RNA sequence: ACCAUGAUAAGGAUUAUAAAUUGAAAGUGUUAAUAUCAUAAUCAAAAUUUAUUAUUUAUAUUAAAUAUGUAUGUGUAGAUAAAAUAAGA
């Protein structure tokens, strides 16, 4: 259980210490439908690289 | 004392299991043809009806099973890259099946078999006792 | 005979170093008695070649020696897949 | 590995070319001897007498008591006629499966319970068949006492002759049936049937059961 | 003794008999051929076809 | 026997997938054979290792053609089953090997390596001249010269 | 079944041939004794090694 | 499918041979049943019986002249009587107890068979004998590794102890030369002594011919032999060589010497009754042995190893080796081969071949794989002419009339007895691919054929019952389309 | 044509006692002289040589060649004697080249003997007048030659 | 045909049946050759060129209602029809039955890994079998053998899509007797959950899975998940999900981009 | 050696009883619709030991390898005889260069 | 010496309608991240050799201990001749 912790948490401190970035009509309808729903989808997996980002994270 | 599970505990049978490796040589191959030679002259016979009693129990054939299971029980595709923890498992999956739990092989006495003789007075070394009366 | 010496004795009496010899000789439906045979080893010499691998090469040199005597030998001889060379090094 | 290398003549080894010439001739031989023919579930056995029936079986077909009636009207025919003829000397053993828990039961031809019901609280598969096996440990003397009452013996030779009845469809009932068929020395099962509700209408059932 | 054992053979998997072929596995690895490799192989024709040229 | 260092064991499953290196090469399945054939018994598993080992080499160089896909699990499963099936074989002629070489060695007074049981003589394992002093898992020291397993005169 | 169970009298790294179930313990419990119980450090030797200031 | 198994009665058993048949559900496709009907209070009278029957089980007077190039066996009562000293190096490996006692009946087996028939009237056929061995005293048996030289020799004691003649047998001259440990003879100066070979020799020669050895008189034997209380001192030949060998150690070392010498004392004098004398490997009888002398400093006496102008203990040294002849057992041998006085004694012996392989170059043998672990360490070079008194007979392979019987015993009478396939009959070829076969990797050898019997096991390239299992599955499969 | 072992081992990780696996120093290899160059424990001149592969793999050819050298002297049953050139036969009247010089001599082609005259063994009962001719005793007996013509039990008479 | 790291089977059926491809067999100028080129009588007869069905006349209509408005009636017969006519392509061959004869099967999953919502329905439907099982239809129960049958567990998908009952019998050689009957019961039991059974996520299929006490179950998904913890390595699992946040961390920043 | 006695009474059981002369291997007509032209050497080739197969004993083989390599330059290039192999004077010129067509 | 090098990973396609041959195997295209010190004013790191109470990793030496309770790695290596608990939503 001591690994399958650390293979979380890991992953974001070596995220954040080693390789971060440096900062600072309707057939279009049906287009956004897909777009909106490919999004929603994966939005719990976008909302963690932006709270990384953003440093807002509850340890 | 470096404790590791290479203990090779003798209990569930006469040869201890995960048995050590053993090696056959001409030699004792000619020291068994001449024992055989010197127990058949001295009239010995004892000592043959204890290893057709071995040879009865344990070459029996394997009884052909139906579908359904196969010989790894557990998945052995989860040890993928940890290839010593495949092989610690393996000493220790064979230790937990000993000779005694096969359950494949028919080595009760309840079982019946046509191909060996059960009893010793079968063989011939006594055919004078049957021979016409 | 491979080098001078007997098959029984090159080969160290393995049956099953030695049929790969017999077999140029049964796939051709033809009796082994009535040729007579001599192997020459023309790679690298060694003591003792009793190994299939060396063997393999003991068949092949047989089944084109039964093609070269007897030219239908070669319709058996090459669906057994004898007269077949594979290409395996270490 | 990979045998890219290996030709595809040595894959199989496909050997026994002498063979298939021999197979040939001997094909077109054996065509002709059907020509050479061309132009030119099991009942039981029988019983023929009943003295020796008498010995084949453990009964007779001829009743020796001779029974001297004479009545000349209709004779009066059963309730239930195709059924199991239960004869008065027949212990009728009931095995009861659950989920965790399986029972046995042994009544009389006329419904006098012979042993109390055996419970794994009080005494899966192997459940079920150690609690009939000692079911049927003490089943034994209390059959033996029963009967010795009234003048049956039991003692050498006869079997005790049983009626089999399940309950369940669970996973004891195997164990328990075969804990009853190593015991062919001593009880002769009959009849082998099954005692499975029919829900009629049933007065209720619980709520997680539903919804 | 041979007329024997063809009568007698295990063509099914029982209780000595094993495939191990592969045929359970790959399927049919091994070839069968009913004519004759010509010119090795030889069988005399049936005698329907050689009266049905001759008339 | 002159083997008589500390030995290492091994699970059946990886002597028997050697295959025709180790566990059914012939220059050793034949002197198994000369072992039953010596004391008057069948050699019935050791053959029917031997036949099924015979093909199981004749088509391994061949690759298994693509599952293309099966709506039930019939083939994939019979497949499986035969192979269970000459594992369980391999297994016996493995523990048929064990036991009547160490029958064998009770009879001849050849004593065996370190650790190892013979059912006539010692039950536990015999250690003679072990580089560790004591018993490697009896916990008892091992006495000046080795045990005697047998009588004297020859 | 073996192995299952881990007596007390046995070893960890060992493995018991024994298959019975009373006065034994589980695995997931003897992780949690051999974690529990392995709080010490061995005694630093001062006399073996002498100070940097020293040095 | 076609069993006929059930319906198989067992024959009536009436020797040792018959009663070594497995139960029928072992060789029943290894040996083919047939039916036969015979007309026997009714036309047909089904009678399953074998295609394959055991070869007889025959004395030695039985024997006969169109029993040449067969087959015959002993029984295992028959063995233990007549063989109680063992068989030859490798006639053994072909009896276990579960098989029958099998002899393959050869022409040069027939030329001693009558050979031991005159020699048990051998007075009125003394020219007959005579002109035989071209007068010598004996016949040696040579020729290459494997053939029938002691398969020979364990004959000629089965055919002369069946016709009750007293035999001297040495069923291995390998314990006597090729020994454990050498002593010197306690009576005998400057010969020497194998004394675990002298009291097993002792021993199984009395039980052998107890019934001849009992009327030997003593003629020229002492009769102040030591003798402790309650034993008695011998009158018989049989009890002087009960004398000897049965005692306790170490007292038995001295005794067998003193019985050994006594013992060719009293051979050489009897000029009445014929001694058969039968020796495996008479080449290492009449070269030396492989012990050596002694080296003198051990028996002249040391004070110390500082000072004494020895190296015995520093530099081991090859001291010449002791012959055949300074053994006391060979010195009556060769007593009674080289003084003409003995028209009486017959030495039919043969020679071994059981050296190790040397071509040119030796590495180490590896000792997991070596058929020759318990072979001679000799290497020389044996011409029976020059080196040995006796008549030379030549014998080679097996020819194929010999080789069909022998092969066709091993074959068939091991899954008789149940040690073949038995119900893997069906993996294995059929008699006529194993005759062509093993006659190319034995070139009919007769240890050759053994040999390759049991590699008959781990044969990987036969075909044969590949393809006729593919012949008679596609058989059935348009058989059953054409009642379709 | 010989199948003993002539070369060693190569080095790896160190082996333990299993199926097809010795240890690389064991007491069964070459009769036991491994012991010479084996570690018992699981001085720089003395650690390296056990190590060297052309090292040990002389050492291995050095006993290969004693292995060779005594089984070639156990062949002899013969003796080299000089006996001078007008007392020896008739096939020893000849040039003889010596070894490795000229082609595989045959003794008398002529005779029909085709057989290599450094392989020719002669008997000792044969030149008793040449070796011993100051004895006049005849130390050794004559060798008795079997009749070949004669019949005897090997033609059937 | 060249894989290219992909399974072949599914390759090939992206290259015949996928949307690109049956486009760029019209004429659309997709980007690389989706479609197979060279196709004689193995060519589907959807995408002949002599059949009445055109994509390239459907991309202007945005619904399947005007695609069933606006189209013509599809040309019945072709060339390539009348090749598999005369080749008896037109409709697949029947494959083995599947009905009646089992469900062979490696493995039965855990409890633990399928949904609580699976286990009460799963709980639901082998209480009113067991409960029931004599009130079937009297035609298949004159045969069914009730002293066998034995209905030992209840399995199920996550969302209760399919069912399968696990049973077995005392005596195996009644199996074949109480085999096909069995399978007659089907609807019977689709009916039994549509009355008996409320709070169904789906009406499912029903397979019935022969046991004999030998069908091995699958490992938890508690120690499946630790020992895929446990046995498998950290750096390629690291780098792995390392990149995997490089992947979204670049596209919250494309979208942060894009005003 | 003779050929055995197996084998003689089979062919002459053949050759008299039979009616049918036993051929050699090389006078079989194995191709079917052709008839082969039976070369000369079909049982004319006598089977002597001495000429084939080649056995020999070994130590006859270690001395002849060990004498042929020995004696490579113990050639006398400048005979009194013929041609091409008689010379007075020999004259040999080794070119040497960096590739083979050079 | 602050040049604009070069290495990593990822997706694409073409051909086999033959039972012959020792041998049915070979050629051609796109995106992300990392990284970029040669037109200038010097010199002996390990250019480079050798030695002393001392710093290591290896080299072999190298032992007691049943009163209870007990002790699992990543890697380093040699030639390379077994294979289906995971969803092509
Ligand atoms: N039963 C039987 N077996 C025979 C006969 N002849 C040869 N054999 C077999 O051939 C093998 C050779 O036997 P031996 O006579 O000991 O061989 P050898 O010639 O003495 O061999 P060396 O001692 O090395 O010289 C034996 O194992 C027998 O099995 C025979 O006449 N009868
Ligand atoms: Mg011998």
């Amino acid at each position: 259980l001591i690994r399958q912790c650390l293979r979380d948490i890991v992953p974001v401190i070596e995220y954040r210490n080693r390789e971060e970035p440096a900062r600072l009509k309707r057939s279009q309808a049906k287009l956004r439908f897909r777009i909106r729903q490919r999004l929603l989808k994966f939005q719990r997996q976008l909302a963690v690289a932006n709270a990384i980002a953003s440093r807002s994270v509850l340890y | 004392s470096k404790p590791s599970d290479n203990v090779a505990w003798y209990d569930k049978g006469p040869v201890e299991w995960l048995p050590r490796p053993v090696r056959l040589t001409y030699d004792h191959l000619d020291q068994l043809q001449q024992w055989t030679m010197r127990a058949t002259l001295d009239g010995r016979t004892e000592e043959f009806n204890r290893i057709r009693d071995l040879h009865r129990e344990w070459s029996q054939h394997p009884l052909m099973p139906v579908l359904g299971d196969v010989e790894p029980k557990f998945p052995l595709n989860l040890f993928k890259q940890n290839h010593r923890a495949k092989k610690r498992f393996l000493v220790r999956w064979h230790k937990a099946n000993t000779p005694a739990n096969w359950l494949w092989m028919p080595r009760g006495p309840t079982v019946v078999t046509p191909l060996h003789r059960t009893n010793p007075t079968q063989y011939p070394e006594n055919w004078k006792q049957m021979v016409q009366r | 005979t491979v080098m001078g010496k007997p098959l029984s004795l090159v080969l160290d009496n393995k049956a099953w170093l030695m049929e790969m010899v017999l077999m140029p000789f049964d796939e051709a439906n033809l009796d082994y008695r009535d040729f007579d045979a001599h192997i020459v080893s023309e790679g690298h010499a060694m003591p003792s070649i009793a190994n299939e691998i060396a063997a393999f090469a003991l068949r092949m040199a047989v089944a084109n020696a039964l093609v070269k005597l007897i030219p239908l030998t070669r319709i058996p001889l090459k669906k057994s897949g004898l007269l077949s060379v594979d290409r395996r090094r270490e | 590995d990979k045998y890219r290398r290996v030709p595809m003549l040595l894959k199989p080894q496909q050997g026994g070319q002498q063979y298939f010439n021999h197979f040939l001739i001997r094909s077109t031989n054996d065509r002709l001897t059907q020509q050479d023919v061309d132009n030119a579930a099991v009942p039981p056995p029988r019983v023929l007498g009943g003295d020796y029936f008498k010995t084949r079986f453990g009964y007779s077909l001829v009743k020796n008591s001779e029974m001297t009636q004479g009545p000349v009207d209709y004779s009066q025919l059963d309730m239930w006629g195709e059924m199991p003829r239960y004869t008065s000397d027949m212990v009728f053993l009931y095995l009861v499966s659950r989920r965790r828990n399986t029972y046995a039961v042994a009544y009389t031809y006329e419904g006098k319970r012979i042993l109390n019901t055996y419970t794994a609280g009080n005494r899966s598969t192997d459940n079920g068949h150690q609690v009939t096996s000692m079911y049927l440990n003490d089943l034994l003397p209390k059959l033996r006492e029963m009967r010795a009452s009234e003048g049956r013996p039991m003692g050498r030779g006869e079997k005790v002759e049983l009626v089999v009845r399940v309950m369940g469809f669970y996973n004891g009932r195997q164990g328990a049936v075969r804990a009853v068929q190593d015991r062919a020395n001593e009880f002769h099962v009959r009849y082998f049937e099954d005692i499975t509700p029919f829900p009629l209408n049933g007065p209720k059932m619980p709520r997680g059961v539903f919804k | 003794e041979e007329r024997i054992r063809e009568l007698m053979m295990p063509l099914e998997v029982g209780e000595n008999s094993f495939a191990a072929n592969g045929q359970a596995t790959h399927g049919n690895l091994f070839y069968f051929r009913e004519y004759p490799m010509y010119p090795g192989e030889y069988v005399p024709a049936e005698h329907n076809t050689l009266s049905s040229l001759r008339d | 026997n002159t083997f008589l260092t500390s030995s290492v064991a091994t699970p059946p499953i990886s002597v028997i997938r050697t295959g025709p290196k180790w566990w059914a090469h012939p220059e050793r399945m034949v002197r198994q054979k000369l072992m039953y054939f010596t004391l008057g018994v069948d050699q019935l598993p050791l053959r029917r290792t031997a036949v099924i080992q015979r093909d199981l080499q004749r088509f391994h160089m061949c690759k298994p053609p693509p599952r293309v896909g099966d709506s039930t699990g019939y083939k994939r499963s019979r497949a499986a089953q035969l192979n269970t099936w000459y594992r369980r074989i391999q297994y016996q002629e493995y523990h048929m090997q064990h036991l009547f070489t160490r029958h064998v060695w009770g009879l001849l007074r050849v004593y065996p390596g370190n650790t190892t049981k013979i059912q006539g003589k010692a039950d536990d394992g015999y250690v003679g001249y072990d580089s560790v002093p004591f018993h490697r898992y009896n916990r008892a020291p091992l006495p000046f010269p080795a045990r005697e397993l047998y009588e004297r005169r020859k | 079944l073996e192995g299952a169970m881990h007596k007390p009298g046995e070893s960890g790294l060992q493995a018991g041939s024994s298959t019975t179930i009373a006065g034994k313990e589980t695995w997931s419990q003897f992780s949690t004794k051999m974690r529990y119980g392995r709080r010490r450090i061995r005694v630093i030797d001062v006399a073996a090694k002498m100070s940097y200031e020293y040095q | 499918k076609k069993s006929l198994a059930a319906m198989y009665m067992r024959p009536p058993v009436t020797c040792y041979t018959d009663a070594c048949e497995a139960p029928v559900a072992m060789w029943d496709g290894a040996i083919p049943l047939k039916e036969t009907r015979k007309l026997k209070n009714g036309v047909p009278v089904r009678t399953v019986s074998r295609t394959y029957s055991h070869p007889p089980q025959l004395t030695p007077t039985q024997l006969s002249f169109n029993d040449i190039n067969s087959m015959y066996c002993v029984g295992n009562d028959e063995l233990i009587q007549f063989f109680p000293e063992g068989l030859g190096g490798r006639v053994f490996q072909t009896m276990p107890p579960g098989h029958p006692r099998g002899f393959l009946y050869r022409k040069e087996t027939h030329l001693l068979n009558l050979f031991v028939d005159k020699v048990q009237h051998w007075h009125t056929k003394r020219s007959v004998l005579s002109s035989l061995t071209n007068g010598r005293t004996g016949f040696i048996v040579d020729g290459p590794t494997g053939c029938g030289k002691s398969a020979l020799m364990c004959q000629v004691v089965h055919f002369a102890r069946s016709r009750n003649i007293v035999t001297l047998y040495v069923p291995d001259a390998k314990v006597w030369t090729h020994g454990e440990w050498c002593w010197p003879s306690t009576i005998l100066p400057g010969f020497f002594d194998a004394p675990d070979a002298a009291r097993s020799f002792l021993k199984y020669f009395a039980v052998a011919n107890r019934a001849t050895l009992t009327s030997w008189k003593l003629r020229c034997t002492p009769k102040d032999l030591p003798t402790e209380q309650g034993e008695r001192q011998p009158q018989n030949l049989y009890e002087l060589c009960e004398w000897g060998h049965r005692a306790v150690a170490p007292a038995s070392i001295d005794r067998q010497s003193v019985c050994v010498k006594f013992l060719m004392d009293e051979l050489s004098e009897e000029k009445k009754l014929p001694v058969v004398i039968v020796v495996d490997g008479w080449n290492l009888f009449s070269h030396e042995t492989h012990f050596r002398y002694p080296h003198p400093d051990f028996l002249r006496g040391l004070a110390s190893f500082n000072e004494s102008s020895t190296d015995i203990d520093l530099y081991p040294q090859e001291l010449p080796r002791i012959p055949a002849s300074r053994l006391s057992f060979v010195r009556g041998l060769n007593k009674m081969i080289l003084s003409g006085d003995d028209p009486n004694k017959f030495f039919i012996t043969c020679t071994t071949r059981d050296f190790k392989p040397f071509d040119g170059i030796s590495g180490f043998p590896n000792v997991e794989t070596d058929r020759f672990a318990n072979s001679l360490d000799e290497y020389a070079p044996y011409d029976p002419e020059k080196d040995s008194h006796f008549h030379p007979i030549q014998i080679g392979n097996f020819d194929e009339y010999e080789y069909r019987s022998f092969l066709r015993f091993l074959i068939n009478s091991g899954e008789l007895a149940g040690l073949g396939w038995g119900p893997l009959w069906h993996a294995s070829s059929d008699f006529e691919r194993k005759l062509y076969k093993i006659g190319f990797l034995s070139g009919r050898n007769p240890q050759g054929v053994v040999d390759h019997y049991h590699q008959e096991l781990v044969w990987r390239y036969d075909y044969q019952r590949t393809r006729q299992k593919q012949y008679l599955l596609k058989r059935r499969m348009e058989g059953m389309s054409r009642g379709a | 044509v010989s199948t003993g072992e002539f070369d060693h081992p190569p080095f790896q990780f160190r082996q333990r006692h299993t199926f097809n696996t010795t240890p690389l120093h064991d007491a069964n290899r070459f009769g036991g002289r491994t012991a010479y160059l084996r570690e018992i424990g699981p001085k720089k001149q003395g650690r390296r040589f056990k190590k060297d592969p052309r090292t040990v793999q002389f050492n291995v050819d050095v006993w290969c060649a004693q292995q060779t050298l005594r089984k070639r002297w156990k062949q002899r049953d013969w003796e080299v004697i000089e006996i001078p050139f007008r007392l020896v036969p008739r096939e020893q009247q000849r040039v003889i080249p010596e070894l490795y010089t000229d082609i595989p001599q045959m003794t008398d082609p002529a005779r029909n003997d085709f057989s290599n005259i450094r392989n020719k063994v002669y008997d000792r009962e044969e030149l008793q007048g040449v070796l011993f001719p100051a004895a006049g005793a005849m130390l050794y007996p004559p060798l008795q030659r079997v009749d070949k013509q004669a019949m005897t039990l090997d033609k059937y008479l | 045909i060249n894989s290219g790291d992909q399974s072949p089977y599914r390759y090939v059926e992206e290259r015949l049946y996928s949307k690109p491809s049956r486009l760029d067999r019209e004429g659309v100028k997709v980007n690389k050759t989706y479609a197979l080129q060279g196709l004689g009588d193995l060519e589907p007869l959807r995408y002949g060129a002599n059949f009445g069905i055109s994509e390239k006349d459907a991309l202007k209509y945005e619904t399947v209602a005007e695609k069933a408005k606006y189209m013509e009636p599809p040309i019945p017969y072709s060339s390539l029809a009348a090749r598999k006519l005369a080749a008896g392509a037109l409709w697949p061959a029947a494959p083995d039955p599947e009905g009646m004869i089992s469900k062979e099967v490696r493995l039965l999953r855990h409890e633990s890994s399928m949904s609580p919502s699976a286990r009460a329905f799963s709980e639901r439907v082998a209480y009113h079998l067991r409960r029931s099982l004599k009130a079937c239809p009297g035609h298949i129960a004159e045969h069914i053998d009730f002293t066998q049958l034995i209905i030992q567990e209840v399995l199920g998908s996550r969302r209760s899509k399919e069912i399968y009952i696990v049973w077995f019998t005392v005596d195996p050689g009644a199996r074949f007797e109480l085999e096909p009957r069995l399978h007659q019961l089907n609807h019977w039991v689709q009916q039994l959950i549509i009355k008996r059974v409320k709070r169904r996520p789906h009406i499912p299929r029903v397979t019935w899975i022969y046991d004999g006490g030998r069908l091995e179950r699958e490992l938890p998904r508690d120690v499946k998940q630790e020992l895929q913890s446990f046995v498998a390595d950290a750096a390629t699992t690291l780098e792995s999900r390392v990149k995997y946040l490089k992947e979204l961390d670049t596209m919250n920043q494309r979208m942060k981009d894009i005003p | 050696p003779p050929p055995t006695l197996e084998t003689i009474m089979d062919r002459a059981v053949r050759e008299h009883h039979q009616h049918a002369r036993i051929l050699s291997p090389l006078e079989v007509q194995r191709d079917v619709g052709r008839l082969e032209p039976i070369p000369s050497y079909a049982g004319k080739i006598n089977a002597d030991r001495s000429v084939f197969p080649f056995q020999w004993k070994t130590e006859d083989w270690y001395e002849y390898e060990v004498a042929k390599v020995r004696n490579r330059r113990f050639v006398f290039e400048n005979t009194e005889e013929d041609g091409i192999r008689g010379s007075e004077v020999t004259y040999k010129i080794v070119l040497e260069g960096f590739w083979d067509h050079h």
